[PDB]
RNA sequence: AGCCAGGAUGUUGGCUUAGAAGCAGCCAUCAUUUAAAGAAAGCGUAAUAGCUCACUGGUCGAGUCGGCCUGCGCGGAAGAU
């Protein structure tokens, strides 16, 4: 949409109301009331069981305005939400633990298909196979 | 201006121009990176 | 070259006096003349000025490459002008214009009031901002840089006299 | 009398950083080096000061001609400051009854018991420019011990009944203990201030918060330095409650069968801790 | 080589998460779009907001660029009636 003024996509798990210090600056860019971004998203945050980093983007406007785009959580954390542990990448090509087939990957891609125009089904399938091999995970169908 | 026999282009944005014959190397933000001899 | 692909277009309102090597430009508010070197072949051809490097002085591509940039600035300097603003950041430091004289509240035991030459119409909107106006590009810097050299930008506070567009690099104490 | 010393900047900087509401009164005449006048705005009079003497003149004149309009636009904000202090001056700011020097202070003095506005004054201490000016506001903008709420001794533990006692000599005695210095003559000393009541010389002054008995010795007043023996302490003097056996921070100095205070608020914490070590082994004994 | 010029945007890139959130460092080192973009070079920095390299995506509208070999030149080069 917009241009060289501001465009950063950063939001982490929305159970924490206070802007986490490293996220702070993406809210510390164009003069927000930080209570506004706390009161914008919580009307829909009560339709979730919190625990995963959900992303939003920030985008700005002239006087004191701003805007933001809501999407669904990415499949990268959805790989390690089902797998139990949040960080598995210790050795990529030397660990063979943990299987999920393609059927789980497409049903977490329909929620991408019902939300976004990129991150398409069949193209991300090798990168949701590619985030498996870097973590040291196996896949079979 | 520090003096030494070696003018080595050290800082990432280091200008080199031959003022009076003796080389002195021009940085932008670092005064420490400026030598003059050689 | 790039300079050979750069001719300058004199407009109406600035008259040239081509006595060969000596050109005296009759302009809007002044007389911006430069007595160039003999490594140039000058001709105000139709309206757009064309130049040339003389033989023998084949390094006159440099010596007239100065000149192509030179006279372009002269015809636009005698008419429009240069705004050369300086930013006085000093504890108790003021600036005020009277006639052609500038005060210098410069933290000394005695005042410094230096008279400024022709080609200068100076102004001061406040104690920290000071206009300089002029016709030559050299004289609009030379009288400006002398003030700045009396109190250089101090890189521990940001203290000093500094230009409008100049951005200092102030450091931190880090010991005590 | 310094460079960069803008009076109107600093008082209008409080409304930005401190967030308060200052309406200043004594303004400035002079370009800080030929400075001669301090512009009192109620009486609209500038004051001449000493050529360089340590204190000769007090010569009041009119507003000078070089500041005839800045006195105009700032006096009209002075006389605003009573229409929104008391509700009764609201209808004579607009009706146009005269706002004299004496009438406006009767509202603004009651604006010091709530403290929404502070009263500001520019001048020099060292150049003897303003010090003789600054004293008349103290009797008219700083509160007296008989104009304030006086000693309010509550009780002990029975019931919360805060009791405004009298500021005159017609009460049981009361004081407080603070600035309790030392000396190699008598040992412990105090810089105590009595709020009301009169004590004679020689008394069984207790400290009723910590259950100890003390006797009242030879009380001594100072010029902040020199021993002057104050025998009869009147209500409102500041002296040295000498000869206290034990005394803590802020307990009462009071005769029994009287009201009693028990108050110690905001006990501090000295933070930086350094360990002192003796030089000789005879030193650690001392 | 400069002025406009997006720095297309999956991601928080883990670990150990206290921040080691492209910018501390070890293993991977795929890329949803590939007419412009790397799981990355420094500065801003606890982290990032700010500013770029990346392709120059659109303008100028011609030459230009980094090294190898030799002819010579400069610096290196300060001493004592």
């Amino acid at each position: 949409a917009k241009k060289v003024q501001a465009y950063v996509k950063l939001q982490v798990a929305a159970g924490m109301a206070n802007p986490s210090p490293p996220v702070g600056p993406a809210l510390g860019q164009q003069g927000v009331n930080i209570m506004e971004f706390c009161k914008a998203f919580n009307a829909k945050t009560d339709s979730i069981e919190k625990g995963l980093p959900i992303p939003v983007v920030i985008t700005v406007y002239a006087d004191r305005s701003f805007t933001f785009v809501t999407k669904t959580p990415p499949a990268a954390v959805l790989l390690k939400k089902a797998a139990g542990i949040k960080s598995g990448s210790g050795k990529p090509n030397k660990d063979k633990v943990g299987k999920i087939s393609r059927a789980q990957l497409q049903e977490i891609a329909q929620t991408k298909a019902a939300d976004m125009t990129g991150a398409d089904i069949e193209a991300m399938t090798r990168s949701i196979e590619g985030t498996a091999r870097s973590m040291g995970l196996v896949v079979e169908d | 201006m520090k003096v030494r026999a070696s003018v080595k282009k050290l800082c990432r944005n280091c200008k080199i121009v031959k003022r009076d014959g003796v080389i002195r190397v021009i940085c932008s933000a670092e005064p420490k990176h400026k030598q003059r001899q050689g | 070259s790039r300079v050979a692909k750069a001719p300058v277009v004199v407009p109406a309102g600035v008259d040239v006096k081509i006595n060969g090597q000596v050109i005296t430009i009759k302009g809007k508010n002044g007389e911006l003349t430069r007595t160039l070197n003999d490594a140039v072949e000058v001709k105000h051809a139709d309206n757009t000025l064309t130049f040339g490097p003389r033989d023998g002085y084949a390094d006159g591509w440099a010596q007239a490459g100065t000149a192509r940039a030179l006279l372009n600035s002269m015809v636009i300097g005698v008419t429009e002008g240069f705004t050369k603003k300086l930013q006085l950041v000093g504890v108790g430091y003021r600036a005020a214009v009277k006639g052609n004289v500038i005060n210098l509240s410069l933290g000394f035991s005695h005042p410094v009031d230096h008279q400024l030459p022709a080609g200068i119409t100076a102004e001061c909107p406040t104690q920290t901002e000071i206009v300089l106006k002029g016709a030559d590009k050299q004289v609009i810097g030379q009288v400006a840089a002398d003030l700045r050299a009396y109190r250089r930008p101090e890189p521990y506070k940001g203290k000093g006299v500094r230009y409008a567009d100049e951005v200092v690099r102030t450091k931190e104490a880090k010991k005590k | 009398d310094r460079m960069g010393a803008n009076f109107l900047k600093v008082v209008n900087q409080i409304k930005t950083r401190l967030g308060a509401n200052p309406v200043p009164l004594q303004l400035a005449i002079g370009a800080e080096e030929h400075f001669t006048g301090v512009v009192d705005l109620v009486k609209m009079k500038a004051i001449n000061w000493n050529d360089a003497d340590q204190g000769v003149t007090f010569e009041y004149e009119d507003i000078p001609a070089d500041m005839v309009e800045l006195a105009n636009e700032w006096h009209q904000n002075l006389i605003e400051s009573a229409a929104e202090a008391s509700e009764e001056l609201m209808e004579k700011y607009l009706g146009g009854e005269e706002l004299t020097e004496a009438e406006i202070k009767g509202a603004l003095r009651q604006r010091v018991l709530n403290n929404e506005i502070i009263l500001v004054t520019c001048g020099s201490a060292f150049k003897n420019k303003g010090v003789q000016a600054m004293l008349d506001a103290v009797i008219d903008y700083l509160p007296s011990p008989v104009d304030v709420p006086a000693i309010n001794g509550i009780l002990d533990d029975g019931k919360d009944t805060p009791a405004e006692r009298h500021a005159s000599d017609d009460e049981p005695f009361s004081a407080l203990a603070f600035k309790i210095a030392t000396d190699p003559f008598v040992g412990n000393l105090t810089f105590f201030r009595v709020y009301s009541g009169v004590v004679n010389s020689g008394d069984t002054v207790l400290n009723s918060v910590k259950a100890a008995r003390e006797r009242f010795g030879r009380i001594v007043q100072m010029h902040a330095n020199k021993r002057e023996e104050i025998k009869e302490v009147r209500a409102g003097d500041i002296a040295a409650a000498i000869g206290l056996k034990d005394v803590t921070t802020g307990d009462t100095l009071c005769d029994p069968d009287a009201p009693i205070i028990l108050e110690r608020m905001e006990f501090p914490e000295p933070v930086i801790s350094i360990a002192v070590e003796p030089k000789t082994k005879a030193d650690q004994e001392k």
